[PDB]
């Protein structure tokens, strides 16, 4: 009777049909019996990693007990699940807990084995001390309590291995995460008890989907586990949409529902530069509410002539989890992918043979054709100076992110010594720096979707290229602490400046010669730039005067610029040997320069609007 | 009972005094020598809250002890007053007995102590006002009662 | 707290909560973590969704919940003894 205080009952919860259904896993099952029915030391012990099905194991024991598929020394006998933590619940007196734990020890024996206590998380049987946990050591030897047990494979190592004399009373059972092809009918087996839970159905594509997606873009997580969230937040997403409206159409209206607010206290203001924003913020109100009445139009045409999860709802959730897109090209994304080289063209102008390189394996990615193990992209492109190889890598993180600083850029330039490589690694266990993992790694192994790009790359110490050798044709590197982290998806982009001014060969061989043949051939295509013509830079001279004119925007502040001066400009754009940085000087030596001192010396105001014309040498405001 | 480690330690004392004088059973007056003479004492500043004088809570108590003739047992009163201390700790529900707890019931279990604290001037509606004005609800131990005073001090002032 | 008005307003962040919500009514292992860079907007989350409780903006599920605000400091406090935690 002092077994009903501090345990439940297994063996009738599975009796109840409270547990879920236990599919495959037949050795270990079998094995587990066959090491619970011996003479003396009969008590497993179940082990490996997190998630792999281990409470599982001994649920599926139960259940099989309660059908009658066990052997005769095993028909029935009860599961008892003892409970650690509410026996040391009140004992602040010197021997209470010891009493506790004496009598259920006393009453386990009293019985004739028809008991088998199973301890969950038995790496907490070390303490209960303060001699404790250590009273069970003589019955375990001799086999009066069948123990069953099961922790994770690293806290075995850590607490109980450490006691050699009590780990001899174990028998350990390793459990092997499950693949693929298991977890699709261990899915399949229990889905109809989602189906139920959910208001909704299951589709066997989707049971199929949510195993082999959740197979290479979820990796810090084991199976079937990692496997059966996707298919549980699809089910509760479409109820909670089943509910209310649907998607893309919540959003759309909770936004309006505030730009009213916004513009309605805005309006109060008597303000002057207040009325520019004012002016633009009331436009994308009226243009939410056009596409939020269209879509409420739309909605009807379907809701007049989704209901059950498919392929798609676990795609969408495996893409709101980990940031990875992973969808279906719905529409709307297709349209902007098909015209690339013309949004990257907005910030880089010329260099057609690498626009269309970069922006050619972001499609063939998309639309699933790439290699699933690989690197999305890794191409190193060089030329001279100032010819626009470090802005491309920029427009191309800005078109996919929004934000030019949502990316991993390291400048190669600092590492000149060979040592400087644990840098980005780590350092190795005992060691100064060793609770902060790497650098680079700890960056991608929080979002693994940026673009990382390599800065000046020749100018480092030729053994970080050896480092890089296997990040480029597999996309893995691991840290100190042992964790290794997937490159799978980023973008690799190395720049470059050698040859300087060599016309094909004399570069070509000037990249043979600094790097490896088993370093250039992880590469994909090798892009070479092209010095900037005199015709691309009389659309530079406007990028940058549209540049400086967004920059004095904060005054409210214009300016006209008339075509003589525009092509005054663009000929004094010199030296095809500086590419286009001298232009950038001299804007603001020419224009900057003067309008800071009329600026500041009176005579022009906010709101004006300064007029440029080429005197017969210079420019006059 | 539900006893605090104050309380522990003023029985202890007290009857190891008491055995150390030899008497067939352990008087108030013991565990009231043991309780105004306690390390950190909360029973002094207790009369300061209702205004009584300490020159005279070692002498007039201590004639209740070199009076009789030199293991010992509780006395009845001692057990009325834990009794009615036990009763008193239901209002304000904590869960242990404490030192004040073992004062308020002193003076009501024994008349006697009564009759000392009456003659020095102090009344059962004001020393139940005693500690709330040094106190401030209560765990086993005392880390409380103007935690503030003790581990800090005041740059204005 | 929150019906009292006493939690600043909440503005923005729909994706989050929306996601917050969907795994805060799943059958099993029904726990989120917000995590993210200090500063960002991490209780500010759960304020909102408090807030958006009282109102009624959210599934059926979540109808009267009564978020609890959980504190292991004042746990720990006197518990020198053996079980006191
Ligand atoms: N063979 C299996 N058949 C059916 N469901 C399974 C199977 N293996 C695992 N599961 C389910 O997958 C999840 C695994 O959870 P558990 O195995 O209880 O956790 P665990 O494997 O013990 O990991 P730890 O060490 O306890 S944190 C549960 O939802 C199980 O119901
Ligand atoms: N084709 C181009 N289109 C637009 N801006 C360009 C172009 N080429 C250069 N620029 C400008 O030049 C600056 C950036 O030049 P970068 O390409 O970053 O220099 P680089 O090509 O990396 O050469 P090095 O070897 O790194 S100095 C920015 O101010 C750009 O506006
Ligand atoms: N979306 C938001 N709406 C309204 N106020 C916000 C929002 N995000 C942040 N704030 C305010 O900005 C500050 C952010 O503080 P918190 O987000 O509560 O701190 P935190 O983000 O939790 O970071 P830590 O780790 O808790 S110190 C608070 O003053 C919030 O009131």
């Amino acid at each position: 009777q002092a077994l009903q205080k501090y345990s439940t009952d297994l063996t009738a919860r599975a009796r109840e049909g409270k547990l879920d259904p236990v599919i495959g896993r037949d050795n270990e099952i079998r094995r587990v019996v066959q090491v619970l029915s011996r003479r003396t030391k009969n008590n497993p012990v179940l082990i490996g990693e997190p998630g792999v099905g281990k409470t599982a194991i001994v649920e599926g024991l139960a259940q099989r007990i309660v059908a009658g598929d066990v052997p005769e020394s095993l028909r029935d006998k009860t599961i008892v699940a003892l409970d650690l933590g509410s026996m040391v619940a009140g004992s602040k007196y010197r021997g209470e807990f010891e009493e506790r734990l004496k009598a259920v020890l006393d009453d386990i024996k009293n019985s004739a084995g028809q008991i088998i206590t199973f301890i969950d998380e038995l790496h907490t049987i070390v303490g209960a001390g303060a001699d404790a946990g250590n009273m069970i050591k003589p019955m375990l030897a001799r086999g009066e309590l069948r123990l069953v047990g099961a922790t994770t494979l690293d806290e075995y190592r850590k607490h109980i291995e450490k006691d050699a004399a009590l780990e001899r009373r174990f028998q350990q059972v390793y459990v092997g995460e499950p693949s693929v092809e298991d977890t699709i009918g261990i899915l399949r087996g229990l889905k109809d008890r989602y189906e139920v839970h959910h208001g909704v159905r299951i589709t066997d594509s989707a049971l199929v989907a949510a195993a082999t997606l959740s197979d290479r873009y979820i990796t810090a997580r084991f199976l079937p586990d990692k496997a059966i969230d996707l298919v549980d937040e699809a089910a509760s997403r479409l109820r909670m949409e089943i509910d209310s409206r649907p998607v893309e159409i919540d959003e759309v209206e909770r936004l309006v529902r505030r730009l009213e607010i916004e513009e309605m206290a805005l309006s109060k203001e008597e303000d002057e530069a207040s009325a520019e924003r004012l002016a633009k913020l009331r436009s994308e109100l009226a243009d939410q509410k056009e596409k939020l009445a269209e879509l409420t139009t739309r909605w009807q045409n379907e809701k007049n002539a989704k209901e059950e999860v498919g392929p798609d709802d676990i795609a969408d959730v495996v893409s709101a989890w980990t940031g990875i897109p992973a969808g279906r090209l719905l529409e709307g994304e297709t349209a902007k992918l098909l015209r690339m080289e013309d949004e990257l063209g907005k910030r880089v102008i010329g260099q057609k043979a690498a626009v269309t390189a970069v922006s050619d394996a972001v499609r063939r990615s998309r639309a699933g054709v790439s290699d699933p193990n690989r690197p999305t992209g890794a191409f190193m492109f060089l030329g001279p100076t100032g010819v626009g190889k470090t802005e491309l890598a920029k427009a191309l993180a800005d078109f996919l992110f929004d934000d030019e600083r949502a990316m991993v850029r390291i400048d190669m330039s600092e590492y000149g010594e060979k040592h400087t490589v644990a840098r980005l690694i780590g350092a190795p266990p005992g060691y100064v720096g060793y609770e902060a993992g790497g650098q680079l790694t700890e960056a991608v192994r929080r979002r693994p979707y940026t673009v990382v790009l390599f800065d000046e790359i020749e100018k480092a110490h030729p053994d970080v290229f050896d480092v890089l050798l296997q990040v480029l044709d597999e996309g893995r590197l691991t840290d100190g602490h042992g964790r290794t982290v997937d490159f799978r998806n980023t973008i690799l982009i190395l720049t470059s400046n050698l040859g300087s001014g060599g016309s094909a060969e004399q570069v070509l061989a000037a990249v043979r010669a600094t790097f490896k043949p088993e370093f250039i051939n992880r590469l994909d295509d090798v892009l070479i730039f092209e010095g900037l013509n005199p015709e691309e830079l009389v659309r530079i001279v406007d990028i940058q005067l549209a540049q400086l004119g967004k920059r004095l925007a904060q005054r409210r502040l214009q300016l006209q610029v008339s075509l003589p001066a525009k092509r005054w400009l663009a000929q004094r754009g010199f030296d095809p040997v500086y590419g286009a940085r001298p232009l950038r000087r001299l804007v603001q030596q020419a224009i900057g320069d003067q309008l800071a001192k009329m600026l500041l010396a009176g005579q022009v105001h906010d709101g004006d609007t300064v007029p440029v014309n080429v005197s017969p040498d210079a420019d006059s405001l | 009972f539900n006893p605090t480690t104050k309380t522990q330690a003023a029985l202890t004392a007290a009857l190891q005094a008491a055995s150390t004088a030899g008497n067939p059973e352990i008087r108030p007056a013991h565990l009231l020598m043991a309780l105004l003479t306690q390390n950190d004492g909360i029973a002094a500043p207790l009369l300061e809250a209702v205004g009584v004088e300490p020159a005279t809570v070692r002498a007039e108590t201590q004639r209740l002890l070199d009076r009789l003739p030199q293991q010992p047992q509780l006395s009845r009163e001692s057990l009325a007053a834990i009794t009615t201390a036990q009763q008193l700790a239901t209002e304000l529900d904590d869960e242990y007995v404490s030192t004040e707890h073992v004062m308020v019931g002193l003076a009501t279990g024994d008349s006697d102590v009564a009759k000392l604290l009456t003659g020095h001037g102090a009344s059962p509606q004001a020393l139940r006002e005693a500690f709330v004005k040094v106190r401030g609800t209560s765990p086993e131990p005392e880390a409380t009662y103007q935690a503030l005073q003790k581990y800090s001090t005041d740059l204005t002032a």
